[PDB]
């Protein structure tokens, strides 16, 4: 009865939950055929948390692979790990989002929504009652943004009390393929400002920065882009599916990083990251894993925590280490950045220990922290759009499905209200 | 029980002792291995602790048993030259029961056993008479206390009687 | 006869009490197993033959500890009974805790409580090991008091509550559980003993002299000086104090029941080879702020009343030759309305030890137990956090939303300001 | 190849081929509670 | 290209920075 | 469809697993409690 | 209502894994 | 323990801090990969005061390798001893100084040192309490004292009371390579005058002419300079990380030497320095190798000891000795020398005892020297800084980049300040 849905919104969402799932099901030692294996008893202990029973001894995921246009869905099936979910959790899309909001909310979404919401009832009622869902999307395509968040726009009434997990991959500052980004990313955010309980936000120029800089890799293709977010939700649901001396839940750190119910926009750190000839050279400990930690390059949100305030924060370890050692390394960060952090929260930030690493890891942790200092991207796409909402151009590809004038301009103003409401918390 | 045989200590001098030279003694066993970067930087902190506890002492307080996991007859008498106290030979069968009896080894695991932990070099493993774990010494463990868990070392209620 | 029950909330008092019954099984000498290679009737029941049942309930919301308790390596002395696990986390709510989802555990735990104290005649008291700041510690942690206070109202509810430090506290809501809780203990229980992270943090590297404890490490101490406050009830002794006492001599108003504790020798085998474990000796080693349990200096405080009860061959001479030389100090400043201000406890029983923890042994193991003025800046310092995050109502949108109304936020400032003035008031 | 500072743990799995040959399935427990409480045999026994 | 990235060329320490000499001068290395 | 080893594993993000792994001697448990 | 094997704890698995060990 | 971080700035401080870090290691037993040899307790019981452990039994120099130039650290890497340093710890330079104070300083290293600092306060910070920063470089290379002494500067403020201890080369008259000398001489000593605890100077015709008429050698070489500085720069430090009768630390040098703190520029030599055929000949004990400390040849630094007077003075020695000999024979040199040592102050000689010698040698010693007499470097520089300053040659490199007029004049302001202070105090 502790279980999370997985969604999977959109060709985004498909690679990245594919990955996701090829680095959980080896953590919990599952063959692609669908058999348990792994060495260790921790594996199977808490294995319904993601899975099923396949009234054969089989372990199926509990994901619902959902796009527009069979060929990203054909893709991870022919590819390794594909063969665990059931042929019947696919759903399958014909006409293909055109890289439209207007497309993929109104006009084939009705036809799609009626079948990918009787999928997700048959795995929620599958057991009696569950926490909630995670659903990993984006912001520059069609399809997923579009149902992407209608998904989340029919569920939110269908389970109220019900943790909405969301992972929202934003448009990239410097680079910008799929040209109507902006129109996408601000009609998307204006429903899923009160419609989703959490949600995390993934820059692309982030993490090629991430693999750059501090991970040294020289030509980074998607592929790795999603390994290194597919370790961190590994992370920070790695407490629901194994113990720890400190326990933790989703809705624990949703209680304890929401100070108010309309603000819930997350930065994600994971840490270690290091360069294949730094790994033999750098210690491995608590002091010097949380100090690398709290730096701006190791966060895959590029948007500076220097030119803003830490109003919260929250670290999940994983591996073999005590407490204190995440305790006075929390207050010694504490005092040090005691301009960085918000002055009326002393001990802003909340902390977890769980007692499995990941696979060759000695201590891991995942940085689920709200901070004020991502303004520099949400006034960046409110002021992206508004160069091309005042010139009224590439958005009659848009009126004749559904769009009218004064959605449209009830997008800013719930856009630039979060814009100034997060400027008074300074 | 006998826990070694008669021709298994072996000391500095090149002679055997037996088993009931351990009599009152403080037995511990030096799980490690030659050219592995943590022995270099804790063997010298054995060869003082060995040094001045005993040797500022009313009557012989300590012994320690290398048992070694090297590769090599030569790379075996090259770390012996650079180390006083008893030990055990590599290729008797003694190093190998001891190993899967004290949770010692070296990632080697599933080519050999279906077991879980290794609990792997560095290693002191003081001892009781009927070779029951005493106390751990925590070099490399939960408490990672490397270099001064020599300390921690429990000498009056660990005797070999 | 003698019995006494044990109630465990929230992860710290599951894993706290995780060492206090390896501590007292290790007592009696029973195997783990519940076998035995009269005195222990006051911790375990006979059932059958030769098994000892713990008198103990496991209580949570969320099964991932309960439950490695359970497959853990003490699953057959604990019978799998008494063991609950609960169905999702409070989430560091109290109104999770108490109004949404406690009513679904309140109703098994309290069928347990009267049917395992119907077995025999002689109740004597109740073991509550809570969290405050924990959201099920607290929220539950409540649930279980009220409740208690009406089918038991004419019985001793002892508490052991683990306050937080001013910088140390790995929550953000903590203080928002900590302020709307303590009103609610506040006049269910009737003796509150506060322990804290930090101080025993400091504890841990200053005399066991471990760069680095753990949480288990924390809870070989508490195992411990819980144990010397039992330490007469299962075993014999000169003067032995019972649970109906540790009040008698501490609580001078029905308000004032908070209470730090402190141990003495905390020492490693290394640091037992080279000094006095004297009787004049550590009751001056268990009085300094670097030793007891809140890290809260008393210098500046005012020693009220204090039980001292040691364990071992000892004797009541110097004893009572400690006990003078601790009134003619004058750093130790004890309040003018009582001249006398001792008990002291006294036991046979050798301080028994967990091989393997770093807590070597003695001859003599000593826990102070004290009333003092000193609460009011411990808890001043937790009105002002208050007070800074109640400005523009931050996080309270939960607590609203959970069901529990705008507005029971607030007396719980006033009642806090309340207790707080009260030790001004009984100081002057 | 220990001494070269080993980067790969695939190793391991080159013995169980058919990962089901009863050897490694349940033969360790990595939680902090036996961290600190668990003794030599009194862990994994049936139940009479 | 697909490797890591190369950080440093070969280098050839001929005798400009190829010390001894001095090295054994002040060592006491003995004649 | 270049359908050489390196392309491959590129793609597939194999080489982030092993960067992501800690290349020295791993998997330390004992068990501190006697009997 | 899923059934899971007597390995994975969910319901009620004290009083299943000894009837029916699996 | 106490802590010190190295910083090799330039060229010059790239190769003669490799030197340094190559005679500390073989001081140590430290096996080349990193390793331990040599079973003593001695050695590793203080080992962290330059190195760290790196979770894998290796130890890490605390050395901070960078330059604006990549040609000068990739050679040092693939030389010996140079796979100690960590890779991510060494920061590189794309363009390089132009050989020039201003490059340095303002255009090319401002966006440098960012990088500089972060990694300094990871060595920093990463540890519990730290002694002082030591820095190697040169005063007369355009990356070596252009934004060399801007890294001084900068970390001053934040790190105000650590020792701050430099080691700089200054250029030399009669072998005048890196045709702007006073140019970079002069402008950067009136900066490191004001940030620098404690700065040691040295001169390449000095240390040229201690290899000639002392040690009779025949070729000298670039890495055979960097070894004769590398001696008395580990003997500056050895009772640091090692036990002694008479201890001596960095403050301990700092506060028993200088009168005033304007003046903190000092001598250095090493002992005993003999040759091809005098090995075996000449005796090694403490009344011979006074006389061998006090020589105006042993001394490498190019400013005459006997044109003027002695202010101070400091002799650490090095091995088993007794210790009295060391008093006597700096009363004694007192006695027969008085218009060599200064009259208002009597007993101007420090001394100590380090019991650990260098390795072959049975007994050594180091200087640490604060004479008046450093005047004959001072005019030196000065003059021919005012040769080229007052026919305006060579400026636009310097002018075209954002500078005024006005800082060459207040440097020379600074410049006779500095030797009208020292002049009055004969
Ligand atoms: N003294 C002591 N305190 C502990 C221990 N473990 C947790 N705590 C305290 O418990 C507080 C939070 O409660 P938790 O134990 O983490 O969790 P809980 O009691 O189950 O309540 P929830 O947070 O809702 O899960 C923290 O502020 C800790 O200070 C422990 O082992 N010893
Ligand atoms: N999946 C994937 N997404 C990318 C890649 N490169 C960039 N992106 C991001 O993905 C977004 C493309 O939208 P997408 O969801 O794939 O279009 P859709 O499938 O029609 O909804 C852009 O905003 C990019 O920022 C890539 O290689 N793969
Ligand atoms: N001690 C020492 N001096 C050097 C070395 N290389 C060059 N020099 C001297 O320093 C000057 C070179 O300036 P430098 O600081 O290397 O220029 P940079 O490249 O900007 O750092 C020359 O005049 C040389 O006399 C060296 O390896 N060691
Ligand atoms: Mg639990």
């Amino acid at each position: 009865m502790r279980e999370i849905v997985h969604v999977q919104g959109g060709q985004c969402g498909n690679q990245i939950g594919a990955k996701f799932w090829e680095v959980i099901s080896d953590e919990h030692g599952i063959d692609p055929t669908g058999t348990y294996c792994g060495d260790s008893d921790l594996q199977l202990e808490r294995i319904n948390v993601f899975y099923n029973e396949a009234t054969g001894g089989r372990f199926v995921p509990r994901a619902i692979l959902m796009d527009l246009e069979p060929g990203t869905m054909d893709s991870v099936r022919a590819g390794p790990f594909g063969q665990l979910f059931r042929p019947d959790n696919f759903v399958f899309g014909q006409t293909g989002a055109g890289n439209n909001w207007a497309k993929g909310h109104y006009t084939e979404g009705a036809e799609l929504i009626d079948s990918v919401l009787d999928v997700v009832r048959k795995e929620a009622e599958g057991c009696d009652c569950l926490q909630g869902f995670q659903i990993t999307h984006s912001l520059g395509g069609g399809t997923g943004s579009g149902m992407g968040t209608l998904l989340i726009s029919k569920v939110r009434e269908e389970y109220p009390d019900r943790i909405m997990e969301t992972f929202s991959v934003f448009p990239s500052p410097k680079v910008s393929d799929t040209v109507v980004e902006p129109y996408n990313a601000t009609l998307s955010v204006h429903q899923l400002v009160e419609n989703a309980d959490e949600v995390q936000v993934i820059d692309n120029e982030a993490l090629y920065d991430i693999c750059f800089r501090t991970l040294k890799l020289t030509t980074p293709t998607y592929g790795d882009l999603n390994h290194l977010v597919s370790a961190a939700m590994s992370g920070v649901t790695c407490c629901l599916r194994f113990p720890g001396q400190l326990n933790s839940d989703l809705r624990k750190l949703a209680v304890n990083l929401i100070p108010f119910p309309r603000l819930h926009f997350f930065l994600i750190g994971f840490a270690p990251l290091t360069s294949r000839g730094s790994q033999q050279y750098r210690a491995l400990s608590v002091p010097e894993l949380t100090q690398q930690m709290f730096d701006a390059k190791n966060m895959m949100c590029a948007s500076d925590p220097r030119h803003g305030r830490y109003l919260t924060a929250s670290a999940m370890f994983r591996g073999r280490m005590s407490t204190k050692e995440v305790d006075e390394q929390m207050l010694n960060v504490q005092n040090k950045n005691s301009s960085y952090f918000v002055e009326w929260i002393p001990n802003n930030m909340k902390s977890s220990v769980c007692d499995i690493p990941p696979k060759g890891l000695k201590m891991s942790v995942t940085f689920v922290g709200n901070s004020t200092a991502i303004q520099e991207m949400f006034k960046r796409v409110s002021d992206q759009f508004t160069a091309m909402f005042r010139r009224k151009a590439f958005l009659h590809w848009y009126t004749g499905e559904g769009m009218d004038e004064m959605e449209f301009t009830e997008a800013e103003s719930n856009m630039n209200d979060l814009v100034s409401e997060y400027q008074q918390y300074q | 029980l006998i826990l070694f045989p008669e021709g298994s200590l072996k000391n500095s001098n090149n002679t055997v002792i037996p088993q009931s030279h351990l009599k009152g003694k403080s037995v511990a066993l030096y799980f490690a291995d030659g050219a592995d970067p943590k022995c270099a930087s804790l063997l010298p902190f054995l060869l003082n602790y060995y040094r001045t506890m005993n040797e500022g002492g009313a009557n012989q307080k300590i012994e320690i048993i290398f048992v070694s996991l090297d590769r090599d007859r030569e790379a075996f008498e090259s770390h012996r030259a650079h180390m006083p106290w008893l030990s055990i030979d590599l290729e008797n069968p003694l190093t190998e029961i001891l190993k899967r009896h004290f949770r010692v080894m070296k990632e080697y695991e599933v080519p050999t056993y279906g077991y879980g932990s290794r609990t792997g070099v560095p290693s002191v493993i003081v001892i009781g008479s009927d070779g029951r774990e005493a106390q751990f010494l925590p070099i490399c463990s939960g408490l990672e206390e490397g270099d001064r868990a020599l300390l921690r070392w429990d000498w009056r209620n660990t005797k070999f009687a | 006869m003698r019995e006494v029950i044990s109630i465990h909330v929230g992860q710290a008092g599951i894993q706290i009490g995780n060492a206090c019954w390896e501590l007292f099984c290790l007592e009696h000498g029973i195997q783990p197993d519940g076998q035995m290679p009269d005195a222990f009737n006051t911790f375990f029941s006979e059932t059958g033959a030769g098994k000892h049942v713990p008198r103990c309930v496991f209580l949570d919301l969320e099964p991932t500890v309960v439950d490695e308790v359970r497959t853990g390596t003490y699953r057959h002395l604990f019978h799998p009974e008494q063991l609950i696990s609960g169905k999702e986390d409070a989430a560091n709510n109290f109104a999770r805790g108490h109004y949404t989802i406690g009513k679904e555990i309140v109703d098994l735990s309290l069928d347990r409580i009267r049917k395992l104290a119907d077995n025999c005649t002689g109740l004597q008291g109740f073991l509550m090991f809570n969290a405050v700041g924990g959201g099920t510690g607290s929220g539950l942690g409540c649930l279980l008091l009220e409740r208690l206070s009406v089918d038991y109202g004419k019985k001793s509810k002892l508490n052991f509550c683990s306050w937080p430090s001013p910088q140390v506290s790995t929550a953000v809501v903590e203080p928002y559980n900590s302020v709307l809780s303590t009103h609610s203990l506040l006049e269910h229980t009737d003796v509150a003993v506060m322990l804290d992270n930090e101080a025993i943090y400091d504890i841990c590297r200053r005399n066991l002299d471990i760069e680095r404890p753990t949480y288990t490490n924390l809870n070989r101490l508490i195992a411990q000086v819980i144990s010397s406050l039992t330490a007469s009830l299962r075993f014999d002794g000169a003067l032995n104090v019972d649970v109906t006492e540790f009040q008698t001599n501490l609580v001078p108003y029905p308000r004032i029941h908070f209470m730090l504790s402190s141990y003495a020798p905390i020492i490693s085998a290394e640091k037992a080879y080279h000094e006095q474990l004297s009787v004049a000796e550590i009751t001056n080693s268990a009085f300094e702020p670097a030793s007891m349990m809140a890290k809260c200096d008393p210098r500046h405080g005012k020693y009220m009343a204090c039980c001292l009860m040691y364990r071992g061959d000892v004797v009541p001479k110097d004893v009572n030759a400690a006990v003078a030389t601790i009134k003619t100090k004058r750093t130790i400043q004890f309040v003018d309305w009582c001249p006398t201000g001792f008990k002291c406890g006294i036991n046979y029983q050798p301080p028994t030890v967990v091989p393997g923890g770093d807590l070597a042994k003695v001859m003599r193991a000593v826990c102070m137990i004290s009333n003092s003025t000193a609460i009011a800046e411990v808890f001043s310092r937790m009105d002002h956090k208050f007070d800074l995050m109640y400005a523009k109502r931050a996080f309270v949108h939960w607590y609203v939303g959970e069901g529990m109304e705008e507005g029971e936020f607030s007396e719980a400032r006033e009642d806090l300001a309340a207790l707080e003035k009260d030790y001004e008031e009984v100081g002057i | 190849r220990l001494d070269a500072h080993n980067d790969q743990k695939l190793t391991s799995w080159r013995i169980p081929h058919p990962l089901y040959t009863e050897l490694p399935q349940g033969s360790k427990y990595e939680t902090h509670y036996r961290q600190s409480y668990d003794y030599e045999d009194w862990a994994r026994r049936p139940v009479r | 290209d697909w490797s890591e990235k190369k950080l440093f060329r070969k280098a050839v320490v001929s005798t400009v920075f190829a010390s001894d000499q001095v090295a054994e001068r002040l060592r006491q290395d003995l004649p | 469809f270049a359908q050489d080893a390196t392309r491959q594993r590129a793609l597939q993000g194999h080489r982030t697993a092993d960067l992501l792994k800690t290349p020295f001697d791993y998997d330390l448990f004992h068990r501190t409690r006697l009997p | 209502m899923a059934i899971h094997v007597s390995r994975t704890h969910r319901e009620d698995y004290i009083r299943s894994l000894t009837p029916r060990p699996a």
